[PDB]
């Protein structure tokens, strides 16, 4: 339980950090359309985010969809889900 | 207790290995025999960090030796301290690689890695705390490096949370004794980028330029060489097996240094290091080591620090010293040199200090620094990975193992990826958009 | 156990092998009568090394070694001579005529009969061996038999053991003098075979040689005994590594792995550097920058050609004696700047480098003095394709009028043969002529965002 769980959240990390430098260049450009050489996104950093390499950068589109309990007992989860849903 | 298994791959890897357990048997009093008739009684406290006790009150180290040539073994056997190992670890076989990577990976040592890997299975089962695992090879060999990523990869599949140091020993520019080390060192970076916590650059040019320029050897030989080798693996775990006023395990050091996952090669030193007859003019104090450890002239990897910017960097000092001169001496280095240290780490120089230094110095220090310089080196192979690929001057050899070629590409774009990081991290602001 | 099967076909093959055993029984300290006394006063070694020598029950060391040739006299003179009782009796020499300088004879008439015999023991001697390593075949291009025979020998070997590497060892012809007429056909014929079913193929030209004897070691009148002298240092040399200890050994395999790009231009040529005489081994240093240039040197080239008009793919080399690995490099670092030394540009490394501790030794009544240290350098260069061209002419000069035709095809040959050898060999010529080519240009490129 404790390595698929620290598997899972390195893997979270991973895909919030090139998820939040794929957006940052992209407003850049689309406003700055300068070409800031091509920066250098995180890609290898783990397997979930190299295979979807093609799919998350070039020309793409993305979302995540977050859901977020409503119990007063989940407070715990729900919070935590909006800090994650803060990224990108 | 923490405990740490040693493999040794190749004929640098033995050697190194060799001298290694001459040095580390010497500190820890050992006779060849395997008896101890030291003096201190701090030595035997933790000789279980590398040593098994056997039943005459004696003390087998826990190394592990594996080659493809029966030779090399035979140079171990028959030398000064070839009785202390155990016959058991002498894993070989016949028909060498002959400098071939595939050979090394896929054809002949994909036979003996089994053998190999029950040795180190049975030597890590009997472990009370396994701390980590050390190899020792060279990357543009055949059986050393293609049997060294083989074990590396098994070993990772089956002990995830465990260390993985690795002392390479990587090509050079100028002296270079195969043809093919390109594509050994390509194929070999490939897969120690992804399965090692902590690796160490070593290439031969920088240390003839140290027993040549700070030695002042004549005719320097591989000895010299690997004794310098071994100092610096003796430095890098003195925590583990003696006291001191600030410890420093090497999961503080792997946990203090890498950043990211990726960047984990280090350039190592070691000071202070005179040339006999000049000894008595040089004044033994920690500004001098200081200063000595951060000259470019005393790394270990011919990677000029001064054309990039140290994202970290480790000291570890043995002997009874001052913290505030070392904590001084480390700020003012990094308050002066500011141009060469990255901007957005605070404070990036690891400090430990251990009690008890080495038998006939009274004081000294070991540097690992992790910078963006080494990018040169993978560029450097890179470059003449590409003189080679461009026209297939050797692939055949490679090819008639099992191999394709889309496998040489993989590295290729490995190795220039990982140089990308590098790169970035080494200019010295961004500002303009 | 690195062990090595030696073949010696022809009376060039068999008197290369005697001047070869002779050298291997005194380094390793074997009378020749087959005993060896160190291990009788010592009481025991390795001394015995099983790279050439197979040790009995009584302490005799026969040799790992086979002879074939179809005249009696060249073995008659081996079977009476010093070296009687070291070989097995068993030598495998046809009590008939000879190939008389004739490819056909040698492979398709007469060269039946014999050829199972000599399999036979190969497989005997290869059965006594464990980790058998590779062949070592002495022979020469224009003979009859060193021609057809080896031809069949190696399709032979290469269909029944296939894996196991074989050196070839061979005497081209030269430019100028020459001892036989139908030198060329029986060249071009057997280039066919020895493109294909050979690894490895060292050439080494005979007015080289006495060039070599006449300038180095002052002897105005050699014979072929200094000419097998030498050959036998070389392959000593070349077999050293796996025999006695040393700081870079190089094995068999390293050799094909560095000294061979592409699997039809496996032909080096050969060079050895302290080639000095007694007198003149004073006044000199003998250093090993000294030696390293010489080898280099066109002077000292075994073969008649000019490395200075062609570039180099490989190199390596092949050290001896009191050496150490600084003085190598430094060495090499001082070739790589001359700028008369031009290396192909998808070859930026270069160099092999491979260091031996047992120093060479020296041949009672020889010419090579006592050295401290010496080098073996074999470079896979494009120089060798004039070596070839030359020899196309004057196959050409005798194919326009089918001279000396007649005695081919009456012993089971026919017309075309001849005509698909010689162009299998412009073929090979092409391939020369198009691996030394420099690179197209850079062939790609890139934009750092011009916008
Ligand atoms: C009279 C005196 O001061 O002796 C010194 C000495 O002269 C110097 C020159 C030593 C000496 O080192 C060398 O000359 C040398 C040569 C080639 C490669 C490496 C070293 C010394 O050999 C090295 C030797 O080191 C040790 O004794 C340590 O225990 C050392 N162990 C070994 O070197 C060793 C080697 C083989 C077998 C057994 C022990 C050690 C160093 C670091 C980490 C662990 C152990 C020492 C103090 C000295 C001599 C003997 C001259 C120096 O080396 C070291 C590593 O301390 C050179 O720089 C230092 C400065 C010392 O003053
Ligand atoms: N270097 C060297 N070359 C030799 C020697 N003996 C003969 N040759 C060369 O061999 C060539 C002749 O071919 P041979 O090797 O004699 O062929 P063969 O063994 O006689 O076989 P047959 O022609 O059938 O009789 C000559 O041109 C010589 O130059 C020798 O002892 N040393
Ligand atoms: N430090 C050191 N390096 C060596 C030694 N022997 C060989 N090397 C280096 O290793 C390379 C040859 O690799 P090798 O040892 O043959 O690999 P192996 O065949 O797998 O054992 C050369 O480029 C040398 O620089 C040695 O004794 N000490
Ligand atoms: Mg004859």
């Amino acid at each position: 339980r404790l390595k698929e769980g620290a598997n899972i959240n390195k893997s979270l990390t991973t895909l919030g950090k090139v998820i939040s430098a794929l957006a940052e260049m992209d407003s850049g450009p689309n406003k700055n359309k300068k070409k800031k050489k091509t920066d250098f996104i995180p890609y290898r950093d783990s397997v979930l985010t190299w295979l979807l390499r093609e799919n998350l950068g070039g020309n793409s589109r993305t979302a995540m969809v977050a859901a977020l309990s409503p119990a007063d007992i989940n407070y715990d989860e729900t919070l935590s889900t909006l800090r994650y849903a803060d990224r990108a | 207790m923490r405990e740490i298994v040693h493999i040794q791959a190749g004929q640098c890897g033995n050697q190194i290995g060799a001298k290694f357990w001459e040095v580390i048997s010497d500190e820890h009093g050992i006779d060849p025999t395997g008896s101890y008739h030291g003096d201190s009684d701090l030595q035997l406290e933790r000789i279980n960090v590398y040593y098994n006790e056997a039943t005459g009150n004696k003390y087998v180290p826990r190394a592990i030796l594996v080659d493809l040539e029966p030779g090399t073994m035979d140079s171990v056997r028959s030398g000064p301290f070839g009785q202390i190992f155990r016959p058991d670890n002498f894993v070989f076989g016949q028909s060498g690689a002959g400098n071939n990577w595939a050979k090394g990976h896929y054809t002949e040592g994909a036979e003996l890695v089994d053998s190999v890997l029950d040795v180190v299975r049975k030597e890590s089962e009997s472990c009370d705390c396994l701390q980590g695992f050390q190899l020792t090879h060279s990357l543009g060999g055949g059986t050393g490096s293609g049997m060294g990523t083989l074990l590396i990869s098994k070993i990772r599949e089956e002990y995830p949370d465990r260390i993985m140091n690795t002392f390479s020993v990587m090509p050079s520019p100028k002296v270079s004794d195969t043809v093919v080390e390109p594509y050994n060192a390509t194929l070999s970076v490939h897969q120690l980028v992804e399965n090692t916590d902590e690796t160490y650059c070593i290439d031969n040019e920088a240390l003839y330029d140290i027993c040549f320029r700070t030695l002042k050897l004549t005719t320097p030989t591989y000895g010299d060489l690997n004794h310098l080798v071994s100092a610096t693996m003796s430095g890098v775990t003195t925590c583990l097996r003696f006291p001191g006023q600030l410890n420093a395990d090497l999961r503080k050091l792997a946990v203090n240094m890498v950043p990211f996952p990726r960047l984990h090669f280090f350039m190592p030193g070691f000071a202070p290091l005179t040339s006999r007859g000049s000894q008595q003019y040089r004044a033994l104090t920690v500004p001098e080591l200081t200063q000595q450890m951060f000259d470019s002239k005393n790394m270990m990897a011919a990677c000029d620090p001064r054309h990039g910017r140290y994202l970290t960097v480790a000291a570890i000092f043995r002997g009874r010293m001052s913290m505030k001169e070392v904590d001084e001496q480390m700020l003012n280095v990094q308050n002066k040199n500011s141009s060469y240290f990255v901007e957005w780490i605070p404070n990036n120089v690891k400090t430990a200090v251990c009690d008890i230094p080495p038998r006939g110095l009274k004081m000294s220090a070991t540097f690992i620094g992790n910078s963006t310089a080494i990018q040169e080196l993978f560029k450097r192979i890179s470059e003449q990975f590409t003189a080679m690929f461009r026209r297939k001057a050797f692939l055949h050899w490679y090819t008639g193992e099992g191999m394709d070629e889309m496998e040489f590409t993989e590295a290729e774009s490995n190795m220039n990826d990982l140089v990308s990081e590098y790169q970035q991290y080494q200019d010295a602001t961004a500002d303009e958009q | 156990m690195r062990e090595c099967i030696s073949i010696h076909v022809g009376q060039a093959g068999v008197q290369i092998g005697n001047a070869c055993w002779e050298l291997y029984c005194l380094e390793h300290g074997i009378q020749p009568d087959g005993q060896m006394p160190s291990d009788k006063t010592i009481g025991g070694g390795d001394d015995s090394f099983n790279t050439f020598f197979s040790e009995t029950g009584a302490g005799k060391h026969v040799p790992r070694a086979v002879f074939v040739d179809l005249e009696p006299t060249v073995i008659d003179e081996v079977r009476t001579g010093t070296y009687r009782q070291l070989f097995h009796p068993e030598q495998l020499i046809t009590g008939k005529e000879d190939a008389a300088n004739n490819y056909a004879r040698g492979h398709y008439t007469i060269g039946k009969e014999i050829i199972d015999l000599v399999l036979d023991r190969i497989r005997k001697l290869a059965d006594q061996c464990t980790g058998l390593q590779g062949f070592l075949v002495f022979h020469s291009f224009g003979g009859g038999t060193g021609s057809g025979f080896t031809s069949l020998l190696m399709e032979r070997l290469s269909v029944d053991y296939g894996k196991k590497s074989k050196l070839e060892f061979s005497i081209y012809p030269a430019p100028q003098v020459s001892t036989a007429v139908v030198e060329p056909y029986n060249s071009i014929l057997t280039t066919h075979t020895t493109l294909e079913h050979s690894d490895c193929a060292f050439m080494v030209d005979n007015e080289a040689i006495y060039d070599i004897c006449r300038r180095n070691l002052d002897i105005e009148r050699p014979t072929y005994t200094n000419l097998n002298r030498l050959i036998s240092q070389i392959v000593s040399s070349i077999t050293a590594s796996l025999r006695f200890d040393g700081a870079l050994n190089v094995d068999l395999t390293e050799f094909q792995t560095n000294l061979v790009p592409y699997p039809r231009i496996h032909f080096p040529l050969a060079t050895y550097a302290p080639v000095i005489s007694a007198e003149k081994a004073y006044h000199e240093q003998l250093s090993v920058a000294e030696i390293t240039n010489a080898c280099f040197e066109p002077a000292n080239q075994m073969v008649k050609c000019d490395p200075r008009h062609g570039k180099y793919m490989a190199c390596c080399l092949l050290y001896r004696g009191d050496v150490v690995p600084k003085d190598v490099n430094a060495a090499i670092a001082t070739i790589k700047t001359k700028r008369s030394i031009q290396f192909v540009d998808w070859c930026p490394t270069g160099f092999k480098v491979g260091i031996n501790y047992q120093p060479p030794t020296v041949v009672p009544g020889g010419d090579l003095a006592k050295v401290q240290r010496a080098v073996c350098m074999l470079s896979n260069t494009t120089a060798i394709a004039e070596a070839w061209a030359r020899l196309d002419h004057k196959f050409d000069l005798m194919y326009a009028k089918r001279a000396f035709v007649h005695w081919y095809v009456g012993e089971g040959m026919e017309e075309g043969e001849f005509s698909e050898a010689r162009e299998d060999m412009a073929a090979l010529e092409k391939d020369y002529e198009e691996v030394g080519v420099d690179s197209v240009e850079g062939e790609g490129e890139e934009e750092g965002e011009e916008y």
